[PDB]
């Protein structure tokens, strides 16, 4: 049933020629990025969870019943497999403990989990500083443990799908760690994926009469989804930002189906791969001076298939050309000028919608939502001035006292401040950004001055922020500044066919019209 | 080695005849010529010959019930062969021989044959594949060789290759080996051919007067009724053999030196036993009470398969019918325990008590024949 | 004092009397003339014989092969011309197991095990091939012969019957077994290779009087004399295994005064009525000799120095230990609830006649009693959940062979017991008392 | 509209500015 | 023309397994001939264990001897399987850049539609040396073996009649 | 035998006859022991802690060799035959090795010795009811060990059976059982006020209150104090500890005023619900939400479900007719892989697992109406 062609097995598929492409160099370095900064975000996340675990295994460790900490995790385990290795990591660094993993596929039965139990623990120590695996007996684990540590370090025994266990053999687990407890320090910390009932609706009294377990609360998939939206995939600093509809799509997906981080971040990768995969010319999408070394480097087909994009269209269109649609070098002396006009453009997005996203979201009822990913997606989507409900939060924001106005454009106006000089402040061709967006802020800010010495003015100044912000620094993607598809990524229908799968939708087409796919 | 007597055995001549009947009857002593078994030692006789001398190689399957002779036959038939070989009065042959319920494995078979070849051990696989060399490779002079093999069927089972190996070498001309196969299912290779019927009462008295020979300590009649009763059982010979070793016994304490007809009854009473009405005779007095409600339940119920609940039910109406108190569940379960262990009745482990099923292994009539009379 | 150490020795007498002394037995004496003349004269003649004691378990098998190997060893022609091999049914589980204990203790040439099981098997035919009369005969006892029947092949027992009927090594294979028709267990070519001889040990006290003169003589103390010729019996077995323990009787030497007063006062205790009723419960019940060295073991424990007779008393309260039932025991220790809740299960069974319950109708028709009992009125759903998990792991309810609610089960009980654990319950409150009744 | 007329009918608007 | 069409997806699909993402196609008909054209005419010299899913009498454990003892010359596997696939996990960390493909037509085979023998496939899917293609149901994939298996879903509707499947 | 019955009894109030019969049994060594004990009570009766503390003091005071096992932790017979021999044959060191219980029985045989030192050797097996789902020749070994190994041994074991669920189809030897029954209320009373100094002391280790505690929290206090406890809390359990633990915490509330019987009986009817739970808004997906609530109103034993049914009736509440993507079916999966779902059977049968007022609540945080469809 199976065949092999074994080629030199003992005991990067692609050749030079790919890599040496810009665009997986690129490509790869882009990657790089996004996933350091997703880890930096999951550990500074994590730090006050991963102090509390540690606090109570430690002060376990200063003194039967075992004691043991419920972890109330999310309805996705794999997410927490990376916590538990920095738990692992953290009592590995203070010599406070050593952990043994139980994945449920290790227990079928009792004897294997008390093997891959034994073995873990075995070998952990192992790591930190080959028996067969048939002979790691209990009574060889306590002399082993009496061999060493006696002159204490907590065995923490993780089980990180608590539900997928059979219920005897939990029981049955449960009942063997109890009872050599005294003579071995144990710490059950726990996965639990659904509530604490499910724990105590599977646990009777005799297996609930030897545990002493404290709840403890990871935060919410939707809220970590919300911090790595706003702190990663909306930074200025990375050049590539999705469009609205694969934005929708991939939010949509993260919070109507699956509460996996783990998903949403392949989703981001696929997007990222058919983005970068097409040619050099979407190698040209990152920092200014390695770009301007990348225009030097161009051949000539990146230079016909940067012709070939829709948005310069009406570049050509607006208008010499002759110098730009066939003579290649003017083109290429002409990019850096339109790469600056990107980048800078983007910039003002992110500081527009900094200012609006506290202007709106600061109302009651929010006709354009809190959050900056909700503006965000609309902004893009479409134009937000002509939106009924930009009219309606118009209307809502004349419509209110001048105290509390005052101190929502005071309060919009210190965090843009704040958020230009925190955060715009340190990147390259940042200077230029916040030249131009600081005498607007100024001009909003005499409008300001203008409204407390003095009701109509609240409306010259309601003109004046839409017709300064959000009409000049927030166009929709129709009305982007050319090559703009080198940064963003609009093409939602490969991607959405490509990750999204539906095999009776595909069976049902196949049996209905062969004809719409063999084109008989 | 096996360790030596550290003193001599008894000599012959202080043997009664009786007892010299004793060893004569044993089983043990194989006669060198079977009786009443002459045209299956003719047949594998000229078998046997006509592939020796024809240098050509075969096979052969013979088959009966156990005790019908088939060893005996097939051993003296080789012994006779190996003698007629060393005065050269047949072409000289190899005789291989191995035994099925001697090897832990079928495949151990490999290890064995080749045991008897050259003398080394091997693993199974390097014999198999020393085997093949030896046998599908022409190599003159190559001499006829005979493989017995006894017990077929529990190498047939489960590894299947093993009968297939012993019945495919003989179809090579290269191999000159002939293998002979004894088994007890007639029908055993599609689950040349030979059978052998069981022994009658006229050859099954034939045989114990010939191991007697012209000794007076067997009446004629006594070996006529052993025939009479172990004929309609099985034909087996080894059963008439030992019981008349028990009826020598019998006479023996009986210090007569003729085995009367009473004798022959008394050990076929002995042999072919029914005990198990001796055994509800002896029985306690509640378990007895137990056995009457489970048969009472049968027939009641008219299912065969009772409960221990309803058993339970009818053991306190016959208890407060017979005017005795009955021990409760607790004692009754252990009750069942018991003639579960003796076999008197089929029950399951006492774990689920009250819905356990309690099958009556014992006859419904051997409990009021052994109670009432 | 004297009189605690006369006591003190005639419980230690009579506790090593009841529970070893492997050798010694009552009765059958031609079932154990038969077993040693058939192996005296396999010993000597070299006949290769079988024989398969059979019985209920608690008639005295293994003490009988114990005392036919005591009364044939000291010979010194069964014991230089024989060895003997136990073998065990419970022990040796697999044929490999079997066939290692034998190349022990047979002390073969690859003894010393090594090799395979299969050089093992090579090996052990051999050296009975190897044999002839002027070889050492074997004795084989395979004790539990219906496991070794439940071997694979029964493989290891067609050897050891094989041997027996080939002209080899002298040896003996006695199969002992408790189940009355082994021998229809067995495969055709070891039934037919098998000597039907069969030697039933039934016990010979059926009638009353016999199990009344069996605890007298496991409780009279013996005449000093036959306790030197017993002392001097196990000697004679020692000079030459269990023999190292056993009863050894020469530690004990009883003053004729003490064993005259204790005779007096055992056969005055058995002539009373009292002693007979509960002698005759037990007969009633089980007339093995275990059941009655069990019982008898529970009385000789009692003799403390401060009562140190045996009284009609004594025999009457460790029957009634034996006598009681012991779930009731453990209905009377159940708190309120869960005693509530099995009346309960009792109404719902009652009504529908056995019919399988569940948690939800068995709290329900718990809450139907709750709502208007006055008492059992604050308790929640979570304490009657954990009530009925208690009756489950007890087995007082078994499951029908699904959440934890919603299992179907089976009540274990009859009512009978629920019934006379209502009247034998300690406080039970009145309302429990009158909803129980109707 | 296609991307090559579009391309053509520009450089043809092209090379005539 | 769909066959060329299909066979002009193929250096994307390369491109494609580099990243670790595994290649998965669903289509009506029979798709045995488009994995054997992507082995036959691409991965030529790159290792590959074909496994025929829709055989009869596969186990768990020819799959995975037949891994351990001809692709790693390990030997016949542990008797728990989980073990096996460790040790396979152990081994492939032991060898960077020995990649091993796997190409699996009829994942949703007849020994491997039980969750477990999916739990061992995304496990092994999960190793970041060796890729998987298979050929097909998500009703025994939970997001614990969806993520593990990072499938990248591709609509390959041939109209080929099922004659050896 | 006498030093041992003096020194369990301090430890053990109130179980005077058991200990006495115990130490009638298998008391003195110089006596041959029973073939086998079996000793059983309810939970909380004191069995493992009688065992444990009567064979420490047996052994230590005398020569006979103790071993106690779990027999949870013997998943095959190899473990308790290891463990049994480290205890039986000390200081063996690691050169020990036991491969089945015969070589069990051979190195017990070697352990032989003179009667002049009146060795004997105590095996307990705690929780023995687990002794019947193994290798099935453990337990008829286990009482006849006496007859096997010829030497002076006594196995107890431990379970809250009657010996009557232990017989199997071979049968077993004979056994010595005994009772251990549970205490009644004015025994529970004694045993409970037992540690008066304990608790007297715990409080004056943690200054008016102190003073005004020590001159008032004499023994009829807590006498009084546990007659109100086991006035309410007797009705719903016996297990022993589990008052012991609830009753320090109790008293931890109820002395407040002194530092009266409404005041406790407040938490008091509080702590009784929450009894055996030993602690020191459930987020899903939205899809995740309609198809488990559609698997509620599918069932509402719940009924067995099939999967076309179940996507039946979340398209008839969707009023909206989603394709039936690939996440969908995941989201079914792992609602099966958390025991939101179980499999009852196996076409397939799916069977609902939560209660109503989850339900209720993922209607609520929708806004799709549950009891108009119930
Ligand atoms: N015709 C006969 N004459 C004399 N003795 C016989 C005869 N038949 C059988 N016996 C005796 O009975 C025994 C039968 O042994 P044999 O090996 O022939 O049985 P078998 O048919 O091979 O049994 P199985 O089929 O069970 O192996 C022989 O030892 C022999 O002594
Ligand atoms: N006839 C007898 N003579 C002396 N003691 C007997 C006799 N029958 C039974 N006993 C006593 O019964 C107890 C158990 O007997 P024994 O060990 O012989 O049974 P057993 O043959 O081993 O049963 P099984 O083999 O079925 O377990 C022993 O203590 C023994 O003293
Ligand atoms: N009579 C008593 N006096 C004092 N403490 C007792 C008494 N009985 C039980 N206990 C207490 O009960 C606690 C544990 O009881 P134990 O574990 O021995 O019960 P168990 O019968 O083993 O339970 P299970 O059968 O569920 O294992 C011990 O800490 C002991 O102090
Ligand atoms: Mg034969
Ligand atoms: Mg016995
Ligand atoms: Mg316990």
């Amino acid at each position: 049933g199976c065949f092999v062609y074994k080629n030199g097995a003992t005991r990067s598929l692609l050749g030079k020629e790919v890599v040496q492409q810009p665009f997986y160099e690129e490509y790869r370095k882009a990657w790089n990025q996004i996933n350091d900064h997703i880890a930096d975000l999951q550990h500074r996340s994590y730090a006050r969870t991963l102090e509390q675990l540690v606090d109570f295994v430690v002060g376990q460790a200063e003194r039967e019943v075992l004691p043991t900490a419920a972890l109330l995790t999310g309805i996705n385990q794999p997410d927490h497999l990376s916590q538990f290795t920095a738990l692992t990591q953290r009592l590995h660094a203070q010599r406070a403990a050593m952990v043994c993993v139980l994945q449920s596929r290790d227990c079928a039965t009792l004897k294997a989990a008390v093997e891959t139990l034994v073995f873990g623990l075995v070998e952990d120590n192992a790591e930190v500083e080959r028996l067969r695996r048939s002979q790691c007996t209990m009574k060889q684990l306590k002399s082993w443990y009496t061999n060493n540590f006696d002159s204490r370090r907590q065995l923490v025994v993780i089980l990180p799908d608590f539900e997928c266990f059979n219920a005897s053999v939990l029981q049955d687990l449960i009942l063997i760690l109890s009872a050599h407890c005294g003579s071995l320090p144990f710490v059950l910390v726990l996965g639990v994926a659904t509530a604490m009932t499910a724990v105590h609706g599977t646990l009777p009294y005799h297996v609930s009469s030897k545990i002493r377990l404290r709840v403890f609360q990871t935060q919410a998939a939707p809220t970590g989804l919300n911090e790595v939206l706003d702190k990663v995939l909306l930074s200025p600093k990375y050049a590539f930002h999705l469009s609205g509809k694969t934005f929708k799509f991939l939010t949509h997906i993260f919070l109507y189906y699956d509460f996996s981080i783990h998903g949403f971040i392949q989703g981001f990768k696929y997007c990222l791969m058919e983005h970068f995969f097409g040619g050099n010319a979407f190698a040209l999408c990152t920092d200014y001076s390695k770009a301007l070394g990348r225009i030097k480097q161009l051949t000539h087909e990146d230079m016909e298939t940067i012709r070939r994009l829709p948005s310069f269209r009406p570049y050509v269109e607006q208008i010499r050309i002759i110098a730009v649609l066939t003579d290649d070098d003017y083109l290429k002396k002409k990019l850096p000028q339109l790469l600056r006009d990107c980048l800078l453009h983007f910039l003002l997005f992110r500081c527009s919608l900094e200012f609006l996203t506290e202007l709106v979201g600061d109302l009651p009822r929010c006709p354009l939502g809190k959050l900056r990913r909700e503006l965000y997606v609309n902004c893009l989507n479409r134009a937000i001035i002509s939106t009924p409900e930009y009219k309606e939060c118009l209307q809502m924001l004349s419509f209110l006292s001048k105290d509390e106005f005052v101190a929502k454009v005071n309060r919009a106006l210190e965090r843009t401040e704040q958020f230009l000089v925190e955060e715009i402040a340190p990147l390259e061709l940042g200077e230029a950004c916040t030249a131009v967006l600081r005498p607007k802020l100024e001009a909003i800010r005499l409008a300001v001055d203008e409204v407390v010495k003095a009701g109509r003015a609240l409306q010259k100044t309601l003109q004046l922020i839409e017709t300064q912000i959000v009409q000049d620094h927030l166009r929709a993607l129709q009305d982007a500044p050319p090559i703009h598809e080198l940064f963003v990524f609009s093409d939602i229908a490969t991607v959405r066919r490509n990750i999204i799968g539906a095999p009776r939708a595909a069976l049902h087409t196949a049996l209905n019209n062969p004809h719409f796919y063999m084109q008989c | 080695s096996m360790q030596q007597r550290t003193d001599l055995p008894a000599k012959d001549s202080s043997k009664s005849e009786l007892q010299l009947a004793r060893e004569q009857l044993h089983v043990s002593v194989v006669p060198k010529s079977l009786p009443c078994r002459e045209r299956e030692f003719e047949n594998i006789y000229a078998f046997l010959e006509g592939k020796i001398q024809d240098q050509c190689g075969g096979c052969m399957y013979v088959s009966g019930v156990p005790g019908t002779g088939k060893t005996a036959t097939v051993t003296g038939v080789i012994r006779t062969l190996q003698r007629m070989a060393k005065q050269n009065e047949l072409p000289a042959f190899e005789y291989l021989e191995i035994n099925g319920m001697r090897l832990t494995e079928p495949r151990q078979a490999y290890v064995q044959i080749y045991k008897q070849l050259t003398g080394k051990t091997v693993s199974w696989e390097q014999a198999h594949a020393l085997l093949e060399k030896r046998f599908t490779t022409p190599a003159p002079r190559r001499v006829t060789t005979v493989l017995l093999v006894d017990e077929l069927d529990i190498l047939c089972n489960r590894r299947q290759d093993v009968v297939y190996n012993l019945l495919d070498w003989p179809t090579k001309s290269a191999a000159k080996l002939v293998v002979v196969t004894i088994a007890n299912t007639m029908d055993l290779p599609e689950r040349t051919r030979l059978t052998f019927q069981p022994y009658s009462h006229k050859q099954l008295q034939e045989i114990v007067t010939a191991r007697l020979g012209g000794s007076e300590t067997f009446k004629g009649e006594a070996v006529q009724l052993v025939a009479r009763k172990v004929a309609a059982v099985s034909g087996d010979a080894r059963r008439a053999l030992d019981i008349c070793r028990r009826a020598t016994e019998i006479a023996d304490t009986a210090a007569v030196k003729c085995v009367t007809m009473l004798h022959v009854q008394q050990a076929l009473a002995e042999m072919i036993a029914s005990a198990k009405v001796q055994a509800i005779r002896n029985c306690s007095r509640m378990e007895q009470i137990f056995l009457q409600a489970i048969a009472a339940e049968v027939t009641r119920t008219g299912v065969e398969e009772t409960t221990f609940m309803g058993v339970y039910q009818q053991v306190e109406t016959i208890a407060a019918f017979m005017g005795v108190t009955f021990p409760p569940p607790g004692r009754a379960l252990r009750l069942c325990s018991k003639l579960g262990a003796e076999r008197l009745i089929i029950s399951e482990h006492s774990r689920n008590d009250l819905f356990q099923k309690i099958l009556l292994n014992v006859s419904a009539d051997d409990i009021h024949y052994a109670l009432r009379v | 004092p004297e009189a605690d150490r006369e006591l003190v020795s005639i419980r230690r007498f009579l506790k090593e009397r009841l529970q070893r002394d492997y050798t010694t037995l009552r009765g059958y004496a031609k079932e154990r003339s038969n077993v040693r003349l058939l192996l005296q004269r396999t010993a000597e003649m070299g006949e290769s014989n079988s024989l398969l004691l059979l019985g209920p378990r608690g008639s005295g098998k293994t003490t009988l092969i114990n005392s036919v190997l005591a009364d044939l060893l000291p010979n010194k022609s069964f014991g230089e011309n024989t060895l003997i091999v136990h073998l065990d049914g419970n022990l040796h589980t697999d044929d490999r197991v079997a066939l290692k204990s034998i190349t022990v203790q047979m002390q073969l040439e690859n003894a010393a095990v090594f090799g395979s099981f299969a050089e093992n098997l090579a090996f052990l035919l051999q050296c009975l091939k190897a044999g002839g009369k002027h070889s050492k005969s074997v004795i084989f006892i395979l004790e539990e012969f219906d496991l070794f029947c439940a071997h694979h092949n029964q493989t290891l027992l067609y050897n050891l019957f094989d041997v027996s009927q080939s002209a080899q090594a002298p040896i003996c294979v006695l199969g002992v077994t408790c189940r009355l028709d082994v021998i229809e267990l067995l495969e055709k070519r070891v039934k037919s290779r098998f000597s039907h001889r069969q030697v039933f040990l039934f016990p010979s006290l059926r009638r009353f009087e016999d199990y009344v003169d069996l605890c007298r003589d496991l409780l009279s103390l013996p005449t000093g004399n036959s306790l030197l010729l017993a002392a001097e019996k196990i000697y004679n077995l020692q000079n030459i295994y269990f023999s190292r323990n056993h009863f050894d009787p020469g530690e004990y030497g009883f003053s004729p005064r003490l064993r005259d007063a204790w005779n007096k006062q055992i056969c005055k205790v058995l002539a009373t009525q009292q002693a007979r009723s509960t002698l005759q419960a037990l007969h009633d019940f089980d007339i093995s000799e275990a059941y009655l060295k069990n019982f008898l073991f529970r009385l000789v424990a009692h003799l403390r120095p401060q009562s140190p007779h045996i009284t009609a008393e004594k025999m009457a309260a460790v029957g009634s230990q034996f006598e009681g039932d012991d779930k009731i025991e453990l209905l009377c220790g159940l708190s309120v609830l869960e005693l509530c809740l099995i009346i309960a299960i009792k109404h719902h069974s009652q009504i529908y006649d056995r019919d399988s319950f569940n948690f939800e109708i068995i709290y329900a028709r718990f809450s139907k009693f709750a709502k208007v009992s006055t008492t059992m009125q604050a308790v929640e759903r979570s304490i009657v959940l954990k009530a009925f998990e208690h009756l489950r792991i007890a087995e007082l309810i078994m499951p029908l062979t699904v959440q934890k609610e919603f299992e179907m089960h089976k009540l274990a009980l009859t009512y009978s017991q629920i019934h006379h654990c209502m009247q034998r319950y300690q406080a039970l409150p009145t309302e429990v008392a009158q909803w129980a009744q109707s | 509209e296609d991307y090559e007329i579009w391309k053509a009918r520009m450089l043809a608007k092209a090379q005539a500015k | 023309a769909i066959m060329e069409e299909y066979r002009s997806y193929f250096p994307k699909w390369m491109c494609i397994l580099n990243e670790g993402f595994n290649i998965l196609l669903y289509g009506l008909g029979s798709k045995h001939q488009l994995l054997q054209s992507f082995h036959r005419e691409v991965l030529h010299k790159q290792t590959v264990l074909v496994v025929n899913g829709f055989f009869p009498s596969l186990t768990i454990k020819d799959m995975l001897d037949s891994i351990t003892s001809d692709i790693l010359d390990a030997g016949i596997s542990p008797a728990n399987p989980h073990e096996a696939v460790d040790m396979i996990e152990e081994e492939f960390a032991l060898i960077p850049e020995t990649h091993l493909f796997l190409i699996v037509h009829n994942l949703d085979g007849a020994m491997l539609r039980n969750v477990k023998a999916q739990a061992i496939l995304s496990r092994l899917a999960r190793i970041p040396n060796i890729h998987l293609l298979a050929s097909i149901t998500p009703l025994l994939w939970d997001q614990g073996k969806l993520c593990s298996f990072n499938f990248s879903w591709w609509d390959c509707t041939t109209m080929l009649p099922y004659t050896n499947e | 035998m006498e030093a041992i019955c003096s020194s369990l009894e301090p430890l053990f109030p109130c179980r005077e006859a058991a200990i006495e019969t115990l130490g009638e049994l298998i008391g003195d060594s110089s006596e041959t022991y029973p073939s086998a004990i079996y000793l059983f009570g309810h939970s909380g009766t004191g069995k493992t802690a009688l065992t444990r503390a009567f064979l420490k003091e047996c052994g230590k005071r005398q020569n006979v060799r103790t071993a106690h096992l779990n027999a949870i932790e013997c998943y095959t017979t190899k473990i308790m035959l290891e463990i049994l021999l480290d205890s039986l044959a000390p200081d063996q060191g690691d050169a020990l090795k036991v491969d089945n219980m015969l070589d069990f029985v051979e190195q017990l045989r070697r352990q032989a010795a003179t009667r002049v030192e009146d060795q004997g050797f105590l095996i307990a097996v705690d929780n023995a009811e687990r002794l019947r789902d193994m290798d099935a020749n453990v337990l008829p070994v286990l009482l006849r060990l006496q007859e096997l190994t010829n030497l002076n041994l006594c196995v107890i074991l431990l379970s809250q059976l009657p010996f009557e669920k232990f017989y199997n189809k071979t049968g077993l030897s004979e056994i010595v059982c005994l009772h251990l029954a549970q205490y009644n209320k004015a025994e529970t009373q004694r045993i409970l006020g037992s540690d008066f100094q304990q608790v007297r002391n715990q409080l004056l280790e943690q200054k008016k209150r102190l003073e005004i505690c020590q001159e008032a929290v004499t023994e009829d206090f807590y006498n009084n104090y546990l007659n109100l406890f086991l006035s309410v809390f007797y009705k719903a359990c016996r297990d022993v500890p589990e008052l012991q633990l609830t009753a320090r915490k109790c008293l931890s509330t109820y002395l407040e005023p002194v530092l009266l019987w409404r005041h406790i009986a407040g938490p008091l009817r509080s702590a009784l619900t929450q009894i055996y739970m030993r602690i020191e808004s459930l987020e899903l997906p939205y899809y995740a939400k309609f198809l488990l609530i559609a698997a509620f109103l599918a069932s509402h034993g719940p009924k067995s479900f099939s999967i076309d049914r179940l996507l039946a009736i979340f398209y008839a509440i969707l009023e909206e007719k989603v394709g039936l993507t690939c996440n969908l079916l995941s989201q079914i999966s792992t609602l099966v892989h958390l025991n939101l779902l179980s499999f009852v059977s196996g076409s397939a049968r799916l069977q609902c697992t939560i209660g109503l007022e989850f339900v209720l609540q993922i209607g609520k945080v929708v806004g799709f109406n549950v009891r108009q469809y119930l």
